[PDB]
RNA sequence: UCCUCCUAAAGAGUAACGGAGGAGCACGAAGGUUGGCUAAUCCUGGUCGGACAUCAGGAGGUUAGUGCAAUGGCAUAAGCCAGCUUGACUGCGAGCGUGACGGCGCGAGCAGGUGCGAAAGCAGGUCAUAGUGAUCCGGUGGUUCUGAAUGGAAGGGCCAUC
């Protein structure tokens, strides 16, 4: 199980975050998906983090 | 070196032709699509066929490939 | 002597109006990344104790 | 084969409209005389049809089978459908790319009352 | 010693020998040996019967074998308890139903044919009879 | 422990130290949508090139392929290619399947806010079926919900997650 788990933190001030997995060996750059934040009820950019 | 098996998945037809069903009830549980969704019948992600409307379920053969279809008529 | 309530049971079941019991679902503690949101969402609300194990619950907490 | 490729292309759309159960505006395009038809959900009867093959509509446009012809047919189907009563329809490409004459016919139809 | 090549599976279920024979008519030669009883023939028995006829006819005519073993049979080693998995394959047998034609032959007189088949049947575990090719 | 076939006796289920094989993943794309495309194997001609590279034509109609063993399915393609994208979204959920239970599975539809398309529409991960571990204890972020004289705080609770 080389694939490891990461946390996607909303660009907004809200503390809401998503959790997923990625492979650092093949795709080491950050992940910048655009997801829905229910605290602010808007779609915002989510940044990868621990 | 044998002796392994998997728990049975209890597939098969749950509702047979000519009996009324409620909307959302499972009609057929299948791995592939042995029966294809017809009228007022929806297909799930696992190829499960469920009723999208209330009525009587019937089976029929249609298409150039004589593939089996399940439909529901509001009766 | 009076019966002793099973303290562990009293922390997991709450009695309701019609004599039933509500409990928290038992699969929403950890290892949550690999779980679909649909399954986690359905486990959030409290659920009623099944009939088969209701008799066991009655014995554990005869006072509550 | 051109026909076999076209039928294969449009089969998915036709099936989707068929199961949806809605009146569909089907257009057939050729090097001349672009056709158009309105089909009931059952697919057994034609509510109304128009084209540039009949003298009633072919006596004005200089040449049949161009952008102007598509607009005329697209417009022609409009008032006929509005007069009949049906308002909402589903457009069917019939395997024809929605780029030129097909687009012109649809654009004329939608602006003429047959919104879809 | 007839035996298949690269069979799909090493072992197969015992099954049953119910039913009735299919190849009940002479199709290649003019004379044949029909099976009256029911049972199974091993590869060794088929080879023994074949050798008996070839010697009897003195390599004159043609011989057809209408049965193939295509069925492994296992046998537990001596002093082995029950269980611990299926036994190892030992020999191959052919299931025979009544009316099955075992061997066919052609190119020899009827008189010489009868004795040749009689010698072969003497080395088989099933009742057999002599038959002749029928017209349609 | 889990998955596929047979045993299993044409609904479901069904044992053996019975007969065969696999899994403890992978993928920000291999996901969503829109548009387009249709194999294996053979025959003939053609430099290296040769039975087997690539090109052209013909028979063939899926014996191909489908990320991974098997079964079922797949031309409307679920198979192959490209553009734009994050619905691999949040709160729910009529009604069903499956289990002794814990639980597991399918799901129309409603609200909010998104992607693709002119549009009807599709999207709550992947052709489906394995890729998984209860509770306790404790860690991290949010939330005056609580906070044992009062105002705070510590510690608990709830939510997300390890």
């Amino acid at each position: 199980g080389i694939r490891e788990k990461i946390k996607l933190v909303s660009s907004a001030g809200t503390g809401h975050f998503y959790t997923t997995t990625k492979n650092k060996r093949t795709k080491p750059e950050k992940l910048e998906l655009k997801k829905f934040d229910p605290v602010v009820r808007q779609h915002v950019i989510y940044k990868e983090a621990k | 070196r044998n002796g392994r098996d998997s728990e049975a998945k209890r597939l098969g037809v749950k509702r047979f032709g000519g009996e009324s069903v409620l909307a959302g009830s499972i009609i057929v549980r299948q791995r592939g699509t042995k029966f294809h969704a017809g009228a007022n019948v929806g297909c799930g992600r696992d190829h499960t066929l469920f009723a999208k409307a209330d009525g009587k379920v019937k089976f029929e053969v249609k298409g150039p490939k004589n593939r089996k279809f399940i439909s529901i008529e509001a009766e | 002597p009076k019966i002793k309530t099973v303290r562990g049971a009293a922390k997991r079941f709450k009695k309701t109006g019609k004599g039933g019991f509500k409990h928290k679902h038992a699969n929403l503690r950890h290892i949550l990344t690999k779980k679909a949101t649909k399954r986690k969402r359905h486990l959030r609300p409290k659920a009623m104790v099944s009939k088969g194990d209701l008799g066991l619950v009655i014995a554990c907490l005869p006072y509550a | 084969d051109k026909k076999s490729a076209r039928i294969r292309r449009a089969t998915r759309a036709r099936r989707k409209l068929q199961e949806l159960g809605a009146t569909r505006l089907v257009v057939h395009r050729t090097p001349r005389h672009i056709y158009a038809q309105v089909i009931a959900p059952n697919g057994s009867e034609v509510l109304v049809a128009a084209s540039t093959v009949e003298k009633a509509i072919a006596e004005q446009l200089k040449y049949t089978g161009n952008k102007d012809a598509a607009a005329a047919v697209g417009k022609a189907v409009a008032e006929r459908a509005l007069e009949k009563g049906i308002k909402d329809v589903s457009f069917d490409r019939s395997g024809f790319q929605y780029h030129g004459r097909v687009q012109a016919l649809a654009d004329a139809a939608r602006e003429a009352g047959l919104q879809f | 010693m007839l035996q298949p090549k690269r069979t799909k599976f090493r072992k197969m279920h015992k099954g049953r020998n119910r039913g009735l024979a299919q190849g009940t008519d002479v199709s290649f030669g003019s004379f044949g040996l029909k099976a009256v009883g029911r049972g199974r023939l091993t590869a060794r028995q088929i080879e023994a019967a074949r050798r008996a006829m070839t010697r009897a006819v003195k390599r004159q005519g043609k011989i057809w074998i209408r049965v193939f073993p295509d069925k492994p049979i296992t046998e537990k080693p001596l002093a082995v308890r029950m269980g611990k998995g299926k036994g190892n394959v030992e020999y191959w047998v052919a299931l025979i139903q009544p009316g099955k034609v075992l061997y066919e032959m052609d190119g020899v007189p009827e008189e010489l044919a009868r004795e040749a088949f009689k010698l072969a049947a003497a080395k088989l575990p099933i009742k057999t009879t002599f038959v002749t090719k029928t017209v349609m």
